[PDB]
């Protein structure tokens, strides 16, 4: 089986420096073609770099060309791309891509395997953890029906943050949205739940809300008001 | 750099459907063009390479055609591991271009949004911004428009949308619009509404407060 | 499986050599030798290789490039050639392991008043690598003033069109041009000769 692991990724402040490495087994590396694409999140596939078997030709994507080196070591079976002068917009996942051919050449061919990729943030923006807020339930709602409640987890860096809801006990009709990065740099999420309104008197709802880059850990009770 | 399109943007289909989806490059890559197919969380997979071949694994049901500018993918019959994103890809020349992806989705029935609207706590209006969320449940198919009106003036530019991926067990979406003011701003209006239009709603669907609880 | 050369040598249309054409060929047995007892070829120059010894020996790929260039120009279609083809068009390695193979082609490619279609890149801001291929046609800023995408004052179109007229000299005129390369990669070598 072959297999492509890629590792190095993390949060770098604009013009910061990292250096992704890709390590490979299962086939003759130094036979094929070494790729580079990367995903910004929720976008498509962006082509970055590629280098031939024997490391002698390299390319470079116009928008990485000059602060993007990529270089190969037979020995170690591994890929690297070295990213200097990093910018907002280079945050994405990375992959590494094998060439399906082995050929010294480089062009009119597949990328037949690809790792599951690595992380790169670039942002200016510092840890800072995520304030929450209720989103309580209508008290004007006479119909039998259900009543959505949920929680306001907004302005927090990096991500990740999980929720949960009364401590991984309600977990049918819970809907956790994928984090938006706002103008400020700083992400925010909310995450809502649909129950029975017959039990918005009896059943306690409460979401777990933690965020571990700022050691943030809070509860937030969501009933009706008033 | 040579150019990918491809269309539709989106396609709705069941299992046993015929799908076919097309790719356009801006100039003749010959058949040096190649499809990956995507699964959230996941890498890429090579499909297709050079515009016709299968990669091994790959079965039948699937196609690939096309030599110069335009190209198409065909499944015969789909399948539910089928769905997902399709990239085209040219590799006549550096550097290498994507299109911009299919993404295929499962159609099952109609279903109207569940509009819900929620005002901003009194916690937050302490620390001096106003965040007002706008719920969509449990509809299909994803397409949705969410229109924020405050004292009735339709907004623009202050609020965001926030979509999950379609559930494994209804196969519906939900959606979030978040309107973000500051407390300033938010205390000069009165009326607060998100309208909805959607293919299960006959006419565009309202939810609003007043400021106040009135 | 005999490998698919007629399509190369016999392909009704040649590319241009500044967008030279590549076809990798694989899993089939080739009879070099009926190529180079042809009487068609006014060249036949192999490097690293014997033309007798092609047949008895197997790769992993053989790689088919095949362009239009004239007369003239063949000679440069050679390992260690200068000249504005091998600098700016295509480029073949000093350890090229193949074969070059040319003939006349001006019955095909010429045309009274000129061809326009055959092209060959005139400037480039540095050399081809061996192998490279270069297909953008960006305007070369030859000075310090911007083209902003137009051809002008120290503003060039980077390629120019031969214009193949019949009547032509020799040197002047079109040939068409194959060059065969093999590569031994640990890859199992699926074309072999008989
Ligand atoms: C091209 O065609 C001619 C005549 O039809 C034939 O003699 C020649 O062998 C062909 N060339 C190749 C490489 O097959």
């Amino acid at each position: 089986e072959v297999q492509l692991v890629e590792s190095g990724g993390g949060v770098v402040q604009p013009g910061g420096s990292l250096r992704l490495s890709c390590a490979v087994s299962g086939f003759t590396f130094d036979d094929y073609a070494m790729h580079w694409v990367r995903q910004a999140p929720g976008k498509g596939l962006d082509w970055v770099s590629l280098i031939s078997g024997d490391g002698s030709y390299t390319y470079y994507a116009d928008s990485v060309k000059g602060r993007f080196t990529i270089s190969r070591d037979s020995s170690k079976n591994s890929l690297y791309l070295q990213m200097n002068s990093l910018r907002t917009e280079d945050t994405a996942l990375y992959y590494c891509a094998k060439a399906q051919t082995p050929t010294l050449w480089w062009l009119q061919d597949a990328f037949d395997i690809w790792g599951q990729g690595t992380m790169v943030t670039v942002s200016s923006a510092s840890t800072k953890g995520p304030s929450v807020f209720p989103l309580a339930p209508s008290s004007k709602s006479t119909s039998g029906g259900t009543a959505a409640l949920g929680c306001l987890v907004k302005d927090y860096f990096p991500e990740p943050v999980t929720v949960s809801w009364n401590s991984g006990a309600l977990t049918s009709g819970v809907h956790t949205f994928p984090a938006v990065l706002q103008s400020s740099g700083l992400y925010s999420l909310s995450s809502v739940v649909t129950v029975p309104s017959s039990s918005l008197g009896t059943q306690t709802y409460i979401c777990n809300v933690n965020h571990k880059p700022s050691n943030t850990k809070v509860d937030k009770r969501v009933e009706p008001k008033s | 750099d040579i150019q990918m399109t491809q269309s539709p943007s989106s396609l709705s289909a069941s299992v046993g459907d015929r799908v076919t989806i097309t790719c356009r490059a801006s100039q003749s890559i010959s058949n040096y063009l190649n499809w990956y197919q995507q699964k959230p969380g996941k890498a890429p997979k090579l499909l297709i390479y050079v515009a016709s071949s299968l990669q091994s694994g790959v079965p039948s049901r699937f196609s690939g055609s096309g030599s110069g500018t335009d190209f198409t993918l065909t499944i015969s019959s789909l399948q539910p591991e089928d769905f997902a994103t399709y990239y085209c890809q040219q590799s006549y020349s550096t550097p290498f271009t994507f299109g911009p992806g299919t993404k295929v989705d499962i159609k099952r029935t109609v279903a109207a949004p569940s509009v819900f609207i929620f005002p901003p706590s009194d916690e937050q209006l302490k620390s001096g911004t106003a965040s007002v969320v706008c719920l969509l449940n449990n509809f299909y198919p994803r397409e949705a428009k969410v229109q924020w009106k405050v004292d009735n003036a339709l907004q623009s530019g202050n609020s965001q949308e926030s979509v999950t991926e379609q559930d494994s067990k209804d196969s519906t979406y939900s959606l979030s619009s978040t309107l973000t003011l500051s407390k300033a701003d938010y205390e000069k209006h009165k009326v607060y509404a998100c309208e909805v239009t959607h293919q299960g709603l006959s006419s565009p669907v309202t939810k609003s407060f007043n400021r106040g609880e009135c | 499986n005999l490998c698919p050369f007629g399509e190369v040598f016999n392909a009704t249309r040649f590319a241009s050599v500044y967008a030279w054409n590549r076809k990798r060929i694989s899993n089939c047995v080739a009879d070099y030798s009926v190529l180079y007892n042809s009487a068609s070829f006014s060249t036949f120059k192999c490097y690293g290789v014997s033309p007798t010894k092609l047949n008895d020996l197997c790769f992993t790929n053989v790689y088919a490039d095949s362009f239009v260039i004239r007369g003239d120009e063949v000679r440069q279609i050679a390992p260690g050639q200068t000249g504005k083809i091998a600098d700016y068009n295509y480029k073949l390695p000093d350890d090229f392991t193949g074969c070059v193979i040319a003939w006349n082609s001006n019955n095909l490619d010429s045309k009274v008043g000129g061809n326009y279609n055959y092209l060959y890149r005139l400037f480039r801001k540095s050399n081809l690598k061996p192998f490279e291929r270069d297909i953008s046609t960006e305007i070369y800023q030859a000075g310090s003033t911007p083209c902003n995408g137009v051809e002008g004052f120290n503003c060039y179109f980077p390629l120019q069109s031969y214009g193949f007229q019949p009547t032509n000299g020799v040197g002047y005129q079109p040939y068409r041009v194959v060059v065969l390369s093999f590569e031994l990669l640990h890859a199992p070598a699926t074309v072999c000769g008989p």
